[PDB]
DNA sequence: TGTCTTTGTCATGCTAATG
DNA sequence: CATTAGCATGACAAAGACA
């Protein structure tokens, strides 16, 4: 085992939050700096989850290396379109590339966005809750 | 004894400003003063607000020293 | 006591996108 | 099919007059 184990990640989280506060940065500030300095911005939400370890060990492991560069150095779909989309889903759960292309232009929305919406919708329907 | 959250730059700045307005406006209800303070607070510059942000930051670090294991845990409705 | 008011910060739910 | 990131929303801090 080379990557940080759970206890080590908890310590890094502790350290990271201390340094952030000591330096006077908000979680949002850090998320923004990550994009400006390292090319991958993060939201305030992700920084908050990371500092609280409200993420899986798998996700914390991906993020730690990225936030470590910061630490070292510091030292949308429309409401109406949705409803219609839902109506459509009701009619046909799995529209074809052709059906889809139509629906896109019809709604004046990019094709890929629509293809993905139906994919996400079929997935949500398979959920327990 | 429950631990309360650190006061933010506005709450700290209102604690002393709120009393200043009450002495000059002791018959004004906090509901209206709270509105004028917010209006006045939005007019301060960052340099002028900085001294209040740093103090809130210091109160937050010092607050963390008293309870290093404290966690903000809001109640969901 | 609860009502009614302010700004800033943190955590959560739902949505979108990638492999 | 499985998993990650992000936006908008709700809750909480302190102090005071009014019902």
């Amino acid at each position: 085992e080379e990557p940080s184990d759970l206890e080590e990640l908890e310590q890094f989280a502790k350290t990271f939050k201390q340094r952030r506060i000591k330096l006077g940065f908000t979680q949002g500030d850090v998320g923004l700096a990550m994009g400006k300095l390292y090319g991958n911005d993060f939201s305030q939400t992700t920084i908050s989850r990371f500092e609280a370890l409200n993420l899986s060990f798998k996700n914390m492991a991906k993020l730690k290396p990225l936030l470590e560069k910061w630490l070292n150095d510091a030292e949308s779909i429309e409401t109406n379109i949705r409803v219609a989309l839902e109506k459509s889903f009701l009619e046909n759960q799995k529209p074809t590339s052709e059906e889809i292309t139509m629906i896109a232009d019809q709604l004046n929305m990019e094709k890929e966005v629509i293809r993905v919406w139906f994919c996400n919708r079929r997935q949500k329907e398979k959920r327990i809750n | 004894d429950r631990v309360k959250r650190p006061m933010n730059a506005f709450m700290v700045w209102s604690r002393g400003q709120r009393r200043k307005m009450a002495q000059e406006n002791p018959k004004m209800h906090n509901s209206e003063i709270s509105k004028r303070l917010g209006a006045e607070w939005k007019l301060l510059s960052e340099t002028e607000k900085r001294p209040f942000i740093d103090e809130a930051k210091r109160l937050r670090a010092l607050h963390m020293k008293e309870h290093p294991d404290y966690k903000y845990r809001p109640r969901r409705k």
